[PDB]
């Protein structure tokens, strides 16, 4: 994800 | 990850003790003590276990690393040995890569 | 050695204030979490289960439930310790009863030709595969000896019963 | 000329029993053979189906750990008799050398025994995961067997005229009496869980702490292996790598450090010491006995560990000794004196002065060490972090005090978070620097000890040096504080001012009084550059010191033992066993000084603390 | 003190007396022997082989006695069995031939042709031992009675209103990750029930359904499952007062969780009991199935946990009447 | 799969001799008692009954064996069955069941009536489905009595006595  | 749940937990908890001294005289009124009692022990239960995850992973790197550290000596110290029992090292390198 | 011990002090004047929070979206994190995949597969993980060796019990369940390289492995280890475990027996009385050192003509080994480890570990094959090469048989000389032929063919037959079980 | 288990020496005449079938000395360690190869056989099936159960299906992705009485003590034989298992491997390969072959009679036993070892804990282990102790009754005879085999020939030997002198005598008999111990563990298990010979087995559920759903910091429901390397952090630091570390991920942590659980447990040793005692205040030492008597049986067990890991840190420098003595003399002899009945034992002094079998002893060394280290650190750090709690919950229970303008305008609410927070942080940094006043002081004394041994009257000159560097770092990093001190307490003025002065941005804008304010808060900032100043020059000095104090040490170490002594000429052995010791004596002399500035600052943070927990109550 | 009808973990628990033995406990011999505990098995394992091997020693030792070849030790002589010299190579000779490994060190000669029936005897004979406890173990190795002990039923069963309706719950959840096919679930109230004619019924075992949403006994259960039924009129349970629930009550509510393990294909029974004071009135089970970060969670800690909940302190039949009447 | 036969275990399956007909709740109803020998259990065990009739329909048909179903009477209406105890098998004698015009006189020898009896479920220890059958004669039916009560209480458990199964 994004965060990842 | 770890480090900032250690700093942005223990800012409310310091913020809290701040707050309860400034309305001391309307908490004891409501008899209302124990909620925030409770909120002090939530409070200091989430930084003390952000606390003790960091400890442990700080001391997880060490073992891991020093493992590691302690393979390289036996590798060293076994081919350093062979090497100055056949090749003739002198016995001063093989000090020198030891220590 | 940045702060090993120097980080004891606090300035406890700290400016920090609050800051955007910056959280990632839920909707994305958030999956439906299917009870069952769409082929089988419940998708169910258990939790806090209670082991009182239910799970270890039922060997046989377990055998035939798991995959056939594990089966494979299970099985070649069932023979295979088996024979190291009859062939060090075998070996051993062999040494005990003085027949690989004398080489002596009056002296009747109570094994015929066992010389080594590796003839000794042939024998312990022959007797529990039951092929019987003939060049090593079992005299009369030693009553341990017949004991543990016994012994080894009982246990080869339960051992290849319950793997032909598991086959099944 | 093959490999033979008793070798081929006099045409096989090591093979006869003519004498007796128990009486030939390799017979008894083909018998030692047995016990272990006999484990191995009726245990890696069941291994192997279990490692396929967690392949397959693992059902019990969270289950709960059931540690069987005599756990703890269960691993530590485990460890020792790996060790001198190692040892036995090393005297082995070592007697073997001055045959016409291998013999391996000498560490074919010791191997499949340190093979068995590592297994027979795999499968206790397996056996203690899921709580199924009718299994054990394997490991119960495989023990006892095992017991029973090496007493034969442990007696054989006594007969045979071998005695203490024979190395492989006294690893013998320190190993069986290791096989004793270990069966007595079982049987203990017999006797608590009652599973075997009993009418009605006693089961326990594992600890209700554990069983929350919840709880990712289990480090105390783990096997003493993996709370030694933290072997249980793997998964939770691989998951870390996709996902996030969330408030709601971290653990929530177990009952043994809630911090109202440590609270109660405060608060026993103060009523219990305030009522045995007529000590009518709770005063600053009332507080300093509370503290040591409710978190000292876990301190103690921390400053133990430091000063075995201390002990095994001063076995680098001494193996290297060792090492370097042995690679020289030309190698003349390297042969075994002692012959028994064609074998060959090489005697104690024999076995510490070869060079790899030290090597391989160093390596086992440095794990002891690097662990013990680790285990001391954390035991330390959890007692600091639990001490954090009770001390946080009991500064405010006080709070729930009077109003009073002699009380409210004596320490205000400022005053008293910063008490919260300065006291409690530097009071749990002292716990956690508390063994090495315990330790250090021992560190230092042996290390001193033993570097006049190794080297003599200029290693005293060398090491005087050294331990003249924590009084100079003393001084240096109470000059460093009270620069850092004037710098930040100019600084709080200055961001003061320009928080008043950028809060206001419009109202100085509009007035065209942007730039005017700016140099305004620039002057202040100039002051506090110069303090920053005298705060580098300060630092400056400290990592000049940190970094060349040892070097400065060597250089006069050195040129001494050679122009001034002149008494023994320098030998590689001599020279690099000091140097190493040099490192591992540089390492602690530095952290001293913050040791004693800490255990300073405890002092008056105590005598805060009981200034503040003593004040005027509110009412009944 | 009370007699249990079955114990809590299955364990039917009923003593049968004065049975007249046709022999039948011992006339098929292979369901006995697939009863048999696994070391009684292995016992009857060696001897059979045991007995087999020593019966036909004796038959190989004694025709070697009559035809006069161990005896003399005269060269001219033909043996009919080779090198048969006493009774521990006659027991060998047994090892070799009917477990077929042949050390070739004692042959069959053609001297004699009793040896030659005798070598088709042993190996026939052999070979139908062979094949009998070949199919004992495979019999034995298919067993599920150990798989029907991971199937658990939680100790105390509870009752409250579910959709207005008075209803007797239960929870039965599953601890192995392999399935179990066609699971159905019976229910009996085991009661000593007298009718007006005079008849006095000592267990009476009535049947109860489970309240499923299509009449039936099916169920498929992964997860732990609520099992409640319905108190109505046609239900025995339809007069029970929480007063009439105590130790020394004529209760016992039956639990028979059938169903065929996917592993190996054999019917299985799961059974429990609940006598009256293991009967709670007025609590509900605390939810299990949570929802984590990629699929669902059920935690077994609080399988059997129960929580407290408002209830009417009276029969099911006061119930009907006490809504009947504020309807009316 | 011989040695997984399951008919000499069916051949411990006991069967009153004789079965009675005796008013319950009112109603009048077929009781029959069933009973096993083994300790061990007989999963899944279903009891079926049918009435061996010639039946002529209105038609003209005339079947010589027809064979009419007959329900078990329990609780829920299925023909599942749990068998520990001896149990009670009774068969209410509505007015949709081919028994509504029983006599006590037309229940002699020379009566053309037979009850077929299946017993039907898998045993455990093999897993093998199996059958007990039986049947009653009009003659092995006796018109207005009752079984006596077997299951006594013992101190630790209940005890059954096979003594008076059929009594
Ligand atoms: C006095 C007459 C009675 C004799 C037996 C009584 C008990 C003997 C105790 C000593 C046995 C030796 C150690 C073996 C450890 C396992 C023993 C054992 O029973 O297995 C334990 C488990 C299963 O147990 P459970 O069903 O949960 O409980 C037992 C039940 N309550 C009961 O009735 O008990 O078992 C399992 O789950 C089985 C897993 C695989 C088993 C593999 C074992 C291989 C053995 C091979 C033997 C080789 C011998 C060779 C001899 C050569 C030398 C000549
Ligand atoms: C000269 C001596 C060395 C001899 C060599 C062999 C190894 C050491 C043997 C000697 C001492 C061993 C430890 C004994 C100390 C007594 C207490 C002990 O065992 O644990 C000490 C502590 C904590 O334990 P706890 O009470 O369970 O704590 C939590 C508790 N349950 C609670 O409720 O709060 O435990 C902890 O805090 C966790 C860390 C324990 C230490 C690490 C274990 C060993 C790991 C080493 C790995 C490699 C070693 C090499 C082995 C093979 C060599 C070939
Ligand atoms: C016309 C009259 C009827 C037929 C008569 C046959 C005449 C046979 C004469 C020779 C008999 C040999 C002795 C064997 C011992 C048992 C013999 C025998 O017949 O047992 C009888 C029974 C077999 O069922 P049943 O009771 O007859 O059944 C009838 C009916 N269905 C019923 O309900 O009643 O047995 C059983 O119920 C089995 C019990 C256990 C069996 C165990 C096997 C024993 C041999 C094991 C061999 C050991 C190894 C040695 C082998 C050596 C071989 C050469
Ligand atoms: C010639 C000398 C003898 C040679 C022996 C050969 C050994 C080879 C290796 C072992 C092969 C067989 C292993 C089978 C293990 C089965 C495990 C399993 O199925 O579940 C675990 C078992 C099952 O519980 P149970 O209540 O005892 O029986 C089942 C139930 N009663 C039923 O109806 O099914 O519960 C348990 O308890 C575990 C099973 C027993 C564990 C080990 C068995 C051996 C124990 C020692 C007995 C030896 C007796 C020999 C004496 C001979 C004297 C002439
Ligand atoms: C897949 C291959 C299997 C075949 C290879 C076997 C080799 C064994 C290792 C070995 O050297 O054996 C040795 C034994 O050593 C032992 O007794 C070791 C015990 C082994 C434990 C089980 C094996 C794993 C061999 O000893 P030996 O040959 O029996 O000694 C006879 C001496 N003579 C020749 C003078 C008469
Ligand atoms: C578990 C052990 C396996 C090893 C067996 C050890 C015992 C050997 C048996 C034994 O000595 O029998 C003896 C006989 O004895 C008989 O005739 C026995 C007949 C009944 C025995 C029933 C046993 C059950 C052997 O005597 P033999 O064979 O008649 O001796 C003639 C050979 N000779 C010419 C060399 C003298
Ligand atoms: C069970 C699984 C195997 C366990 C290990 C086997 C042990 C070795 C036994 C060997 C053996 O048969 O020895 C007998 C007893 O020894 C003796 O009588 C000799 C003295 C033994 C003292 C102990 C007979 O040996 P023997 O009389 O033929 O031996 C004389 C020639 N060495
Ligand atoms: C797990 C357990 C691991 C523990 C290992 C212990 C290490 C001990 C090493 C001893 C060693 O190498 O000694 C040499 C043995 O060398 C040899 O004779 C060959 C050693 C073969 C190693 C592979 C003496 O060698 P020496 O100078 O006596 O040489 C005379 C040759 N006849
Ligand atoms: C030197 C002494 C080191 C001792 C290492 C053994 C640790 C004992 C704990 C369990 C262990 O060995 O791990 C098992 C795999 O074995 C292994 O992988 C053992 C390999 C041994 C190498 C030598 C898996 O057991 P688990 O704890 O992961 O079981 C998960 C249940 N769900
Ligand atoms: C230096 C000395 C050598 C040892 C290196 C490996 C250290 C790991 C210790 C063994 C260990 O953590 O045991 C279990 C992991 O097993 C394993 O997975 C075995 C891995 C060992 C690799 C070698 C933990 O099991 P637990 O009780 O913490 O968790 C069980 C619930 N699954
Ligand atoms: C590096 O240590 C030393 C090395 C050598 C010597 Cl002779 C002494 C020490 C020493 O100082 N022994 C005290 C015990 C100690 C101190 C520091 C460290 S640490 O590595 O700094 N780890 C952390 O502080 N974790 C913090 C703890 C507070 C909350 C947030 C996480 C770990 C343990
Ligand atoms: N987590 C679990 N895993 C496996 N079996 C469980 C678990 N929890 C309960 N059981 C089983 O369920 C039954 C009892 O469940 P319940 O939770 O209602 O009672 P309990 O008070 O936990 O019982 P007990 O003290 O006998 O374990 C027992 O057979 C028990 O072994
Ligand atoms: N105690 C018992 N044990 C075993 N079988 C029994 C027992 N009592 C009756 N039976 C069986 O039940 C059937 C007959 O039962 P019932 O008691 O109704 O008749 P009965 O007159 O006692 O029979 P009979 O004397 O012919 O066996 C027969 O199959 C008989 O074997
Ligand atoms: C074994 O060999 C050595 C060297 O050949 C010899 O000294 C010793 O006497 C021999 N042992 C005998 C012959 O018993």
């Amino acid at each position: 994800l994004s965060s990842v | 990850d770890l480090q900032q749940l250690d700093d942005t937990t223990q800012l409310p908890l310091v913020s809290h003790f701040a707050e309860t001294v400034e309305g001391l005289t309307t908490i004891r009124a409501f008899r209302y003590e124990a909620r925030f009692q409770q909120k002090l022990l939530e409070y200091t239960d989430s930084n003390n276990i952000a606390s003790l995850f960091l400890t442990a992973a700080n001391r997880w790197l060490e073992v891991c690393m020093e493992y590691i550290g302690a393979c390289v000596v036996l590798i060293a110290a076994a081919t350093s040995i062979s090497n100055s029992l056949h090749r003739e090292l002198s016995a001063g390198l093989v000090g020198l890569g030891l220590t | 050695m940045l702060s090993r011990k120097g980080i004891i002090p606090e300035e406890y004047v700290l400016t920090r204030l609050a800051e955007d929070p910056t959280e990632p979206r839920y909707r994305t994190r958030e999956r439906r979490a299917r009870f069952v995949s769409k082929k089988g597969n419940c998708n169910v993980a258990h939790k806090n289960i209670r082991e009182q060796g239910r799970f270890l019990q039922d060997v046989f369940t377990t055998l035939v439930d798991l995959k056939w390289p594990h089966t494979l492995l299970i099985f070649t280890m069932s023979f295979l310790c088996s024979w190291l475990l009859f062939a060090m027996v075998w070996w051993l009385i062999a040494f005990a009863h003085g027949d690989l050192a004398p080489g002596e003509g009056t002296n009747v080994p109570c094994v015929t030709s066992i010389h080594s480890f590796s003839s000794a570990f042939l024998f312990s094959i022959e007797v529990q595969v039951t092929i019987g090469f003939g060049g090593r048989m079992v005299t009369e000389e030693c009553p341990l000896a017949i004991l543990i032929l016994i012994v080894q063919n009982i246990v080869g037959l339960m051992i290849n019963a319950i793997m032909l079980g598991c086959i099944f | 000329m093959p490999l033979a288990f008793c070798g081929t020496e006099n045409h096989s005449a090591a093979y006869r029993v003519d004498q007796g079938v128990l009486n030939n000395g390799c017979f008894v360690d083909a018998l030692n053979v047995v016990p272990h190869v006999f484990l191995l056989f009726i245990t890696f099936p069941i291994l192997f189906i279990g490692w396929g159960s967690q392949s397959s299906k693992v059902h019990i992705h969270h289950s709960t750990w059931l540690h069987f009485p005599g756990h703890n003590l269960r691993w530590i034989l485990t460890f020792i008799l790996l060790f001198v298992l190692v040892c036995e491997i090393a005297e082995g390969i070592l007697s073997d050398g001055v045959t016409e072959s291998r013999h391996l009679h000498l560490y074919m036993p010791a191997g499949m025994a340190f093979m068995a070892a590592i297994t027979s804990v795999v499968y206790y282990h397996n056996i203690e995961t899921s709580n199924f102790p009718k299994l054990l009754i394997a490991l119960l005879i495989y023990w006892t067997l095992a017991f029973i085999t090496k007493t034969i020939k442990f007696v054989k030997f006594y007969d045979h005229a071998i005695g203490f002198s024979q190395l492989r005598f006294c690893l013998t008999g320190l190993l069986v009496i290791l096989y004793g111990m270990l069966l007595l563990v079982e049987v203990n298990v017999i006797r608590v869980r009652r599973y075997i010979f009993f009418k009605t087995p006693r089961e326990v559920k594992p600890p209700e702490d554990l069983q929350d759903l919840g709880v990712r910091f289990l480090q105390p429901f783990v096997n003493l292996l993996s709370k030694g390397t933290y072997w249980w952090m793997n998964a939770f630091i691989k998951t870390a790598h996709k996902k996030p570390i969330d408030l709601r991920a971290i653990a929530k942590l177990p009952i043994a450090m809630r911090a109202l659980t440590n609270y109660q447990r405060l608060c026993v040793a103060f009523d219990a010491q305030a009522r045995k005692d007529t000590q009518s205040p709770q005063g600053a030492r009332a507080i300093w006995r509370a503290l040591c008597h409710a978190f000292g049986r876990r301190l103690i067990l921390s400053s133990t560990f430091r000063i075995l890991a201390d002990l095994l840190g001063f076995a680098g420098p001494l193996c290297i000794f060792g090492i370097v003595d042995h690679l020289g003399k030309e190698n003349h002899v390297f042969q075994p004196k002692t012959q028994f009945l064609g074998v060959y034992f090489v005697s104690s002094q024999e076995f510490l002065g070869n060079a790899y079998v030290l090597a391989v002893l160093l390596f086992l060394a440095l794990l002891l060490q690097r662990t013990f280290l680790q285990a001391s650190y954390y035991v330390a750090i959890e007692t600091g972090i639990n001490l954090r709690g009770a001390i946080q919950t009991k500064i405010y229970n006080k709070i729930m005090m009077s109003t009073s303008n002699l009380s409210m305008g004596e320490m205000t609410a400022g005053q008293i978070c910063n008490l919260v927070a300065i006291d409690t942080n530097q009071l749990m940094w002292f716990f956690f620097l508390c063994p090495n006043l315990w330790t250090m002081p021992v560190q230092i004394i042996v290390g001193v000890i033993l570097l006049y041994y190794i080297l003599g009257v200029s290693a005293l000159i060398g090491a005087a040096v050294i331990i003249l560097l924590a009084p100079v770092q003393y001084f240096v990093a109470t000059k460093l504080s009270q620069a850092q001190r004037t710098t930040l307490e100019h600084s709080n003025e200055r961001l003061k001012q320009t928080n008043e002065m950028l809060r206001g941005m419009k109202l100085l804008k509009l007035y065209a009084w942007e730039s005017i304010f700016c140099s305004r808060v620039e002057v202040t900032r100039r002051k506090e550059m110069t303090s920053l100043r005298a705060f580098a020059v300060y630092t400056s000095i400290s990592i000049f010191m940190n970094t060349a104090i040892p070097i400065a040490a060597v250089l006069i170490t050195f040129v001494g033992h050679v122009s001034f002594f002149k008494e023994s000429d320098l030998s590689p052995s001599v020279a690099f066993a000091s140097l190493s010791l040099f490192h591992i004596l540089v390492t602690p002399l530095f952290l001293l000084s913050s040791v004693v500035r800490s255990t300073v600052k405890a002092l008056v943070s105590v005598q805060k603390l009981s200034e503040f927990l003593s004040s005027a109550e509110i009412r009944e | 003190r009370r007699a249990r009808f079955v114990s809590k973990k299955g364990n039917c628990n009923v003593a049968h007396k004065n049975i007249r033995e046709q022999g039948r406990f011992l006339q098929d011999v292979f369901t006995t022997l697939v009863d048999l505990k696994w070391p009684h098995t292995l016992l009857i394992f060696t001897m059979s082989f045991l007995c087999s091997w020593l019966l036909f020693a004796m038959v190989w030792w004694l025709i070697a006695f009559a035809h006069g070849d161990l005896a003399p030790g005269e060269g001219t002589n033909v043996p009919c069995v080779t090198s048969i010299h006493s009774f521990s190579s006659a027991f060998l000779f047994s090892i070799e031939v009917q477990v077929t490994i042949g050390f070739g060190g004692r042959m069959v000669t053609e001297e004699c042709p009793l040896a030659i029936l005798i070598l088709i005897v042993q190996n026939i004979v052999g070979l139908m031992i062979n094949a009998i406890m070949l199919g004992c173990i495979f019999m034995k190795t298919a067993q599920a009675h150990r798989r029907a002990e991971t199937l658990i039923f939680s100790k105390h069963a509870v009752i409250t209103l579910r959709h207005g309706r008075l209803c007797f719950m239960l929870r039965v959840g599953d601890l192995r990750k392999s399935m179990i096919i066609s699971a159905t679930i019976h229910m009996q109230v085991v009661r000593k029930t007298t009718s007006p004619e005079g008849e006095v019924v000592p267990l009476h075992q009535v049947d109860i359904p489970m309240e499923n949403g299509v009449g039936g006994n099916s169920i498929f259960l992964v997860a732990p499952l609520i099992i409640y039924h319905v108190i109505d009129s046609n239900s025995p349970l339809y007069d029970l007062a929480p007063s009439d629930l105590h130790h020394h009550q004529d209760l016992e509510i039956i639990v028979i969780l059938e169903g065929v393990v996917e592993t190996t294909g054999i019917t299985t029974q799961a059974r429990t009991s609940y006598l009256a004071d293991e009967i709670l009135w007025g609590q509900r089970f605390v939810p299990i199935v949570a929802e984590e970060d990629g699929r669902y969670s059920v935690d077994y800690s609080k399988f059997g946990n129960t929580v407290k909940v408002p209830t009417p302190l009276c029969t099911a039949r006061q119930l009907d009447e006490d809504r009947s009447l504020l309807d009316a």
